[PDB]
Order: structure tokens, then sequence, then C-alpha cells
RNA sequence: GGGCGAGGCUCCUUCUGAGUUCCCUGGAACGGGACGCCACAGAGGGUGAGAGCCCCGUAUAGUUGGAAGCCAAGCCUGUGU
RNA sequence: GAGACCGAUAGCGCACAAGUAGAGUGAUCGAAAGAUGAAAAGCACUUUGAAAAGAGGGUUAAAUAGCACGUGAAAUUGUUG
RNA sequence: GUGAGCCCGGGUCGAACGGCCUCUAGUGCAGAUCUUGGUGGUAGUAGCAAAUACUUCAAUGAGAACUUGAAGGACCGAAGUGGGGAAAGGUUCCAUGUGAACAGCGGUUGGACAUGGGUUAGUCGAUCCUAAGCCAUAGGGAAGUUCCGUUUCAAAGGGGCAC
RNA sequence: AAACUUUCAACAACGGAUCUCUUGGUUCUGGCAUCGAUGAAGAACGCAGCGAAAUGCGAUAAGUAAUGUGAAUUGCAGAAUUCCGUGAAUCAUCGAAUCUUUGAACGCACAUUGCGCCCGCCGGUAUUCCGGCGGGCAUGCCUGUUCGAGCGUCAU
């Protein structure tokens, strides 16, 4: 979780309040990163991630 | 774009190579998101970015090892990865000088009575 | 009759090597003769074929058809010549595979590597003829 | 008188490599001659008489010349093996002939 | 009741996965592999099983380092680069 | 080409459908001649089955 | 090859009421199991008087 | 079970990723001999043996 | 996570007594005092000295653990050993 | 006692002869017939059917370019503590 | 590099994604399975069927070669006489 | 042709093969409760009968006893045909779609097939502790793989003070 | 008379024999000496735009460098190659590198992605806290170094 939040901060200037992780049935890890209330996750997904 | 040739890489220094590597990693990271968001001809670009990253890392490692070999040129003890590999038995083999050492009595006998060149008439 | 001990006359090994040759060997295997004019111009009998060469078919049902080489399918040991095609059921055009030893090269696709190939083959030919003469 | 009561099939030596071994031996002899030229390919051997009452009628080649023979011929024992003469320190000369 | 009725009580494991050889032959109570003999240093093999020897002999796997040795021998275990080659 | 690929995929199933397998993952080889049914004799003491 | 026909584990099922007393490949789960072995009349057996 | 070790779950993940039919473009290659996945696994047919 | 134990972090990790510093550097007392004077290692005062050492008194000298770690790499140690 | 060393050998590399001439059968000549040619090469394989001359190779001397060793005709010198 | 060897029930267990698939708690046991055609030219289009397919009509030298595919014996079966 | 066999015609087929004299052998089948593979009669036969039981309308669909909705009739009857877990399995879970095969009939349905999705912890377990027990170390056996040994016939280490 | 059963024939089935083929075995001969703590053989897990396997490879992952050749690869998609070139290719060669988790397997363990210790570097308010990164820490034995122990033998 610490590495994931540091990588998110280094890559996208994303600040997270908490990060939950699981390991999927296919063997890759999935992380839910909840952002700080000041920033907008929809805005981040539209601009930085291109997830529209 | 996205294809970096080794010929221009071999003339750069460490700082420029690291800076180029940082750019290539950044564009590959964004391009993976663009891949999972939509399909296009940019899969070629991600492939060339991967190969360019491999090229830059190879050039950096080669320049570092050349500098280290120059540094350790005139030293008794070398790092194990810079020592020659050969095989384990070849490394354990007696050196040529030690294998060719002879005793003083043998040296005297070889000095005064070596194997002569000769022919026999018929 | 073969003489040298490194030469094998095994049919099994020869067919294995031919049908599992890599691409650079298959290029040499897919060689084609030159026309009479090109042979007298360059003192060269045969060359490996390549895309962009102009050939004339001298064997098979498509004899006396001429055209540029549009594809060298080395995996199938075959070349594709433009307008030497057939129709499928639907009427769509599919190329017909021609083995390169059934054609003759009429116009070489010329670049400096090809001139180097022709020059060294020619020089070897005159050197061998002069030495044996 | 057939000694086949052991597992004899495990220890059968055929000799299909007889012409190949002759070819290999001839190649080795040619290489040794080329390496040793212009010296002869072998060493000079003495004449000895075969032991026992069955074979003492016949003479043959021995291992090497004696130290007494080298001394009477005027050839030093350190020079002798370097000019193609075999030396045998065990053999003695019990008789003058 | 020694047959079908007794087979219903089979829900334990004598053997688990061995770390050295990967087979399901690691005795869970003895901590000893029936196949390869882990954790003994030697790999277990016997001359009364030629088939078992040939199942695991050298060449049945990847030969990650050993397959490059004959080429290096053929070129004489040389070092360096070709003369005039591009590089550092 | 998609229709051709689908037809080839369906034609690859003909032998396994004739053998009546439940998909390609059904590769069970049953015992046609079991030893307990084709060996031994029925003595006068304990028998192997009822 | 001197080992041909003999690289198999097989034993006879004995005198009985059903099958012949040729040795049969042990085990199970495959087509080879229960099949005749080692005989010169057997498929995948050893030839009579093997050539030397 | 629900309780499982990481090693066991990694092997199960690899088995889940291997469990698939072959892509249909495999059959259209030049000189193809693959007609189906001969190593296909199903949870009712053959045990993983872990 | 796993529960921390008492006395494994904080001032206990921050400070070291003179006895502990001398034993860590494997020096004699005159050599240690000489090296401290020469390298500028100064005595420090924890807020609660019992958290660092339970036998510490008002005359116990404390040093920074990082300062003693820095003293571990001083080349004068090998000079001391060579002279001895 | 030292130092040169012509030259030779070993291993990779460039290169090598001659019909796709005419008729018939055939979907396709690599078959049949006629006229030639090469051959220190008529081993083998490929090419739409049995191909020396369509293609790769095959025989033989050599002939480009390169590296590391070994052998070696001889030639310079020190001289006896 | 070769053979007075074997030619897919033979020859290695394996000419094929074979020490594979599969079986056994385990040590271990361990198969079956090659061939359309020169070239996919692997059947456009019409029509009947829900579909699988059928019928016309092409492709091919040949579909009496239709990805059940060279040849296609016997046991055994259907129709016709 | 006495015979084992040999030869020819017709049909099918598609790339090699035969006669004569010598040489050579893994060289000739009806049997071995053979070996492997394939196929019959039996035979459209024996059955497909434990666990009380099904019915109406509508929809879907090429096709509906065993799909769905509604309408009824029944059963489990709280030591359950209920609600959750340990072992074991490993995606069978959920959504959408579906030819064949499988669901000893049928199937539009499915734990089948195809493509995707789904498992979020400082507080729940693991992780820590020791139990019965097992394995290193010292040391002693054993040709040896290794056996005993687990506190021993071990120099088996912690703390403090110092002008 | 038909049906049924059987016999004979033609065509059609069933089945895969026969014939022809062979990138495979089998046997013989000739040449060569080269695994591993500088981490082998073996195992696991991963890597392709579109792969489950086989093949190749190791987070530089169907591959990088270098040398040579000289225009492909090909099932689809997408791009090529200034073709008069630092250059395609599932090419060949191969001297430079990368080489996950393991395994003789080495901090202690391992049925755990468990628990440590030492030394640096970086980041987050940070002398104390949190996190990341790098280099190390097995055993037997040899040579040397340095620190020691014992009235064991002595000198003073
Ligand atoms: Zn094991």
């Amino acid at each position: 979780k610490a590495q994931i939040k540091q990588a998110l901060k280094k890559l996208y200037d994303i600040d997270t309040v908490k990060i939950n992780t699981l390991i999927r049935p296919d063997g890759t890890k999935k992380a839910f990163a909840r952002l700080t209330p000041d920033v907008d996750a929809l805005d981040i997904a539209a601009t930085k991630l291109g997830l529209v | 774009n996205g294809k970096v040739k080794a010929g221009q890489l071999w003339s750069k220094n460490k700082e420029e190579l690291t800076k180029i590597l940082g750019e290539l990693k950044t564009e590959l990271s964004q391009l993976r998101i663009q891949k999972i968001s939509s399909s296009g001809a940019k899969l070629n670009k991600i492939h060339d970015l991967r190969k360019s990253i491999a090229r830059v890392l190879t050039v950096i490692n080669a320049k570092q090892r050349a500098q280290l070999r120059l540094f350790y040129k005139n030293k008794k003890y070398l790092p194990l990865d810079l020592r020659p590999k050969l095989t384990r038995a070849l490394r354990r083999r007696l050196s040529k000088e030690d294998a060719s050492r002879v005793l003083e009595k043998t040296k005297k006998r070889l000095t005064h009575f070596p194997q002569r060149k000769y022919a026999v008439k018929a | 009759m073969k003489v040298r001990p490194t030469v094998s006359s095994s049919r099994r090994k020869a067919r294995k090597a031919h049908f599992s040759a890599p691409s650079s060997v298959r290029r040499v295997i897919m060689s084609a003769p030159l026309s009479k004019e090109l042979r007298e111009k360059y003192n060269v009998r045969s060359i490996p074929i390549r895309k962009g060469d102009e050939v004339q078919i001298v064997r098979g049902a498509h004899k006396d058809k001429e055209g540029k080489v549009t594809s060298v399918y080395r995996l199938k040991y075959v070349i594709h010549v433009e307008r030497v095609t057939r129709e499928k059921a639907t009427g769509q055009t599919v190329p017909i595979g021609i083995h390169p030893s059934n054609v003759v090269i009429t116009k070489l696709h010329l670049d400096k590597d090809r001139e180097n190939i022709l020059a060294r083959i020619k020089a070897g030919r005159e050197q061998v003829a002069k030495a044996k003469g | 008188n057939n000694h086949f009561r052991k597992h004899w099939q495990r220890r059968v030596r055929c000799h299909f490599d007889q012409p190949g071994k002759k070819v290999t031996r001839r190649l080795a002899r040619r290489a040794k001659a080329a390496a040793l030229a212009p010296r002869p390919v072998d060493k000079l051997r003495p004449i000895v008489r075969c032991p026992t009452v069955k074979y003492n009628r016949r003479t043959r080649l021995g291992r090497g010349f004696t130290l007494e023979e080298l001394k009477a011929a005027g050839i030093p024992r350190l020079l002798a093996p370097t000019i193609g003469i075999a030396v045998d320190h065990r053999r003695k000369n019990l008789s003058e002939e | 009741t020694k047959g079908t009725s007794s087979f219903g009580k089979r829900h334990n494991k004598t053997h688990g996965l061995c770390r050295r050889c990967g087979r399901r032959s690691l005795h869970n109570q003895k901590k000893v592999c029936a196949s390869c003999g882990y954790p003994a240093a030697k790999t277990r093999k016997y001359n009364w099983s030629e088939k078992a020897k040939r199942r695991k002999v050298t060449g049945t796997g990847r030969m990650r380092y050993l397959s490059t040795v004959p080429r290096r021998f053929k070129n004489g275990f040389r070092t360096g680069v070709p003369k005039g080659a591009r590089g550092p | 080409l998609r229709s051709k690929a689908e037809r080839q995929a369906k034609l690859a199933q003909r032998k396994m459908n004739r053998m009546a397998r439940q998909g390609e993952a059904d590769r069970h080889i049953h015992a046609s001649m079991p030893k307990h049914l084709f060996s031994g004799k029925r003595t006068i003491g304990k028998t192997d089955r009822r | 090859s001197e080992k041909a026909g003999h690289q198999t584990s097989a034993e006879s099922w004995g005198t009985g009421r059903a099958v012949a007393r040729i040795p049969r490949v042990s085990g199970g789960g495959t087509h080879r199991a229960g099949q005749g072995a080692f005989g010169n009349m057997c498929r995948s057996g050893r030839m009579f008087a093997p050539t030397k | 079970p629900s309780h499982k070790t990481f090693r066991i779950k990694q092997k199960l993940a690899k088995a889940q990723k291997q469990n698939r039919p072959i892509p249909q473009w495999i059959r259209l290659r030049t000189g193809n001999t693959i007609r189906y996945n001969a190593k296909r696994r199903h949870w009712r047919k053959t045990r993983l043996g872990l | 996570g796993k529960a921390k134990k008492k006395g494994k972090s904080g001032a206990a990790r921050n400070y070291m007594t003179r006895t502990q510093a001398v034993k860590k550097l494997q020096l004699s007392l005159p050599d240690f005092r000489k090296l401290c004077i020469w390298k500028g290692i100064y005595p420090r005062e924890p807020r609660d000295r019992r958290k660092v050492n339970k036998s510490a008194t008002a005359s116990t000298t404390f040093y920074y653990t990082k300062d003693i770690q820095y003293l571990l790499h001083e080349p004068l140690l090998q000079k001391f050993r060579e002279q001895k």
C-alpha cells in the first residue's frame, strides 16, 4: 500500500486518504485508492487517466 | 517517434541517457492507459518504447562496465562480475608459469643436453 | 560423385535441411536465372530473387506472363507476380504461387547492395575462368 | 568346453572398427613423422638374445643399449637419448659377444 | 465396509507440494520428499529405475546456462569485441 | 474469414462429439477390462464381492 | 535395440475363467493398462530372437 | 477451502488463466496442426493434484 | 498490524549512554573522549532519561545514536589500532 | 644466454560448368522424339510427374578478407663471474 | 558421416503441443494418434429448411479428393436384381 | 498347372514396379481361455419401477411434462429438502449469449459450452506462544548414504563504572 | 404370391487393411573434451497487439547490444524501406549485457510471499515517528592479520 501511494503521488500527483488492496483470481493485484476530499476523482479520471 | 537507435545513444553521457530513459518510461506508462482505454495503431508505439528502453539500459550498462574496467585495469583484485568467466575448472587450473616451472637440476640438464635435430644416412 | 567428408548425400537430411531452412538460407534457395540480355550484360547466371524484380514465367500454366514481383513468400517457398492471379469462388482476386525456378528475371531491382552482389559474383566468375584457363 | 555360464552377452567385444583404427593409427604415424622430420620416427635399439631354451636360438630387438655399451662406443648417457638412441640401465653384459 | 463406504473418509493429505522438484510428493509429517529426497542435499535417484532417472536427467528441462557452453568452447572461451565494432 | 474460422472450430469437434465427450476437457480413459473383474477365482472362503 | 519390448512393467493375471495368461501392463487410466506385453505375438512386444 | 496459502492461490491463478479454448486465428496459420486445446481442464473432470 | 513492544522506538532509539557508545565503538575511554572532542560530538539531554536507560542518574552522559554511527566510519579508529 | 625471423600449417570468410532450343502426351514435362552443351562436377535435394545443363548444392585447384596459435630454413648479437 | 536395418500394430514408450494426456497418497505406471490437392482454387450465386444440412450451380485433371478428406480390403449393413 | 500358384480381360486407381541367374532373411497361420484393432446375433431385447405429485392459462420458441410468470394442489416439518461453517474442490459464483457434444428422456433450461465481470480489514483468521512431537548446534558412532544426541565431558555473555 | 431367413451379383454404407510415401527410429563408424558458490542440473511463476500448448526468453522478458547478410514478416491487424541505406527479418553469427522466485542454496525460517540484524541513501512536519531504495549477515577447512586465555615452559 505504501509503494502504491508513493507511485500514485510520483506519477499523477494524486493524494490518497486510504488504499485497499486485493489479489484477483487471475493473480494480479487490484487497488482501490480513495482520494482526498478536496480533489475530484472524476476530474482526475477525465484529465490524467483519460477514462472519461 | 518512439524508436531510438543505438547509434545516437553510443555518443551520449550518463545524464542524457538517464533523462531519455525517464521520458521513454513516462510515454510507455501513458501509452498503456491509452491502450486499455482504446484500440489503435499505438500498440506499435508501445512495442518500440519497450525496445528503446531496453536499448538505453543496455548502453548505460555497457558504458558503466567500460569505465569500471578502465578503473580496475591496474589492480590486483577485481569484482567477480568483471573477472573472466571461462569455466570453474579452467579458473581452478594452474597458471601457465606455475605449470612450466622446473627444478634447477632439470634446467641444467635441459640447458646442456636438449633434444637435438639430427638425420641418419642410409 | 561427392568426395569431401563434410558433404552428406542423405535424402532424409537434405529434405530436413530444405524444409526447415531459416529465412536467410531460403533467400538463396529461392534463386532465379537472369535473361540472356542480363546475363551478357552482367556476366551473372543466377541471383536470389526479391520484391520489385520483373520476371517472365517460363514454366507451368501461366507461361509467357510477365510482371513485377510483389511478394516473396519464403514460408511457402513461392513468389507472387502482379496480374498472375485467379478468382476465388466469390470473384475476389487471390495471387497464384509461383516457384522462383520457374521464372526468369528480365529487369533487376537495382540498389547498391544488389550492384555489390552482381559485381562480386561477376569478379569471382572471371577469376575462376582465368585461373582455369 | 563352452564357458557361457556367466552373463557373457554384457562383455562381447566386436571389432567393426578395425579398418577405422588402422586409418587412425596411420594418420597418427604420419603426424608423428611430420613433427619429427628430419629425424627417424623411432629410436635405435640393440640386438638381444631371447631367454629360455626354446627361444635362445633367435635374436631380436631389445629395449635399450647398456651403459657399458655406450661407454665403449664413446657416447655419453645424457647425449644418447637426444640423438635417437634408446638406453636401458637394467640390462647388463654378461658376455663379450 | 472396506470399499466404497470407507473411501468417503479420504479428505486429508499425506503429501504436499515439494519446493525443490514441484511434485505432490512432500510428506507432510516427515517433511521428506518421496520423489527427489528433499531436504537432503543430494537428489534421490536409483539405478533400479532407469525410467525415473530419464524422467529427470539433464536435458529434460531448460538448460539455461549449460546450452550456451558448447558455443563458448567452440570459440575458445574468448572475451572482448570484434575489431572496430560500435560501442563504448 | 470469421465465418471460415468458426466453421473450422466447429469441424474440429467431430471426433470428440462422436466419442460423446463433454467438451474438450473430457479426456477420461475408463477401465474396459478391470483386473478385479477379469482375474482370480471364487474360492469357498471369503469372496471379493456379493 | 536390446531393451526394445522390455521397457514396461507387466505381470500375468494368472489362470482364471476369462483371459489368457500373457503378462499385462499394470496401472490404470490409459489404453496401455491391461494390455499384453513382452511376447513376440504381442503388439509393442519384443521380437523373437532379436538381431545381434 | 476459503482459507488458502499464497502458493496454492498462485497455482490456482495460473490454472484459471490456462483454462481457455485456443484462439480461432491459430487454425488459419500456414501448416497448422492444432485443432483444439488438448490440455483443457475442467473442475469436474481432472484434478489439479495439489 | 503486529503490536509494537515498549522501549523499541523513540528516545530509546535516539540516545545512547557513554558506556553504550564506548562498547559500540570498541574503544578505550581516553580514545573515545579524544575522538568526541576532535569530531565535535556533544553531550545531549533526553526529556526522560529513564526511557533511554533505567539505571541512568543525573551524571549519566548521553550522546546521539546517529553521532556514534557517524563515529563508526572515522579513519582515526584504524590509526588507533595500528599504533597499538 | 638472449632477439629477430623468410616460409609453412590449423580455423572462419568472397567466388566457380553447361538447354528452360523445336515437336507430341499432359492440368503441370522433370515423360517420349530431335538437335546440342558441360563434366577433376552423372553425390544428394528442390521445382505442378524419372532434370548433369531451371535452382540450391556437387568436383577441383585456387582465390578475397580476418583473428589467434604452432612448427620452422636461416640471420644478428653476450661470453664464462 | 554411413547401412543387403524398420517403414506408422514395424522402428525408441514417443515420426504428431511424448515421458505428453491420463492413473496412483506415494514410490512409480504411462498411451492413442502421420498422408485433401500441384495450387485452398476449402464451393460465389439461387433455392428449401429454425438449424445441421439438402438440391441446383461451379472450383479442380479428378469432389469416383469436401478440412468425416490419397488408395479404401474383410468381417458386418442398406437398396436393387 | 496334379498342386502351392502363375497369367490375361473388365472395373477402380494414381507413381512406381517386374522377369531370369546368383546372394540374403525378422520369409508362408485356423487354432495358442492368442496380441491389437474393428464388427455381429442376442436386440429395438433386458429394462429406464426407493425418496407420496402433479394440474390450468399466458409468454418465449422450429419444437415445451421436466423453461419462466401467474393460478392451484402437495412435500421437507427446526436431529429440515432451512440459515451458515471446518476438511476437500478451485471459478463451479454473477451477467449476457449458445450449433453440436453431455445432463441414460426431451430441453428454449444447466454446475454444460462461449465471452466478460466478481473476493477491498490495525479490530475476522493467519502471522505470535507453547502441547504431544520433530530438526540444527557440541560431541560420539558408522566403509558410507547417514545414526544418536537437544543440555551434553562447549572458552555457547549480558549489564555497569571510569580525569 | 408377399414378408421373413439364407445364397449370388451391382451400387451404396461400416471399418481402416493393402499399396506407395517418410523432417522418425535403429545399428555401425569418425571427430571433440566443455557443468557448478563468478550459483549448475532441476523446479515454479511470468513475458507476444491479437497464444492455451510446443518453441524462445526473463520486468532490458517470442527479447537488448555487437558482427554479418541485404529486403522482409505473414493467420489477422498495424506499420515499413529515404531502395542508393547506422538497414527489414519468427534471419544467421555471437566475443557485450539483462537473467523474476527458487534449487548444492547461504541471516533464521518456509505447509508462512513469516520474522530479523548491520551499514548507507532518499522522501514525508521531523533529534525521536512513518515509508521507500541500495549493499551485506550460512557451514567446514587453509594461509595471513589482529584481539585474547592458561604457573603450560621460562627470563627479569
Ligand atoms: Zn521433491
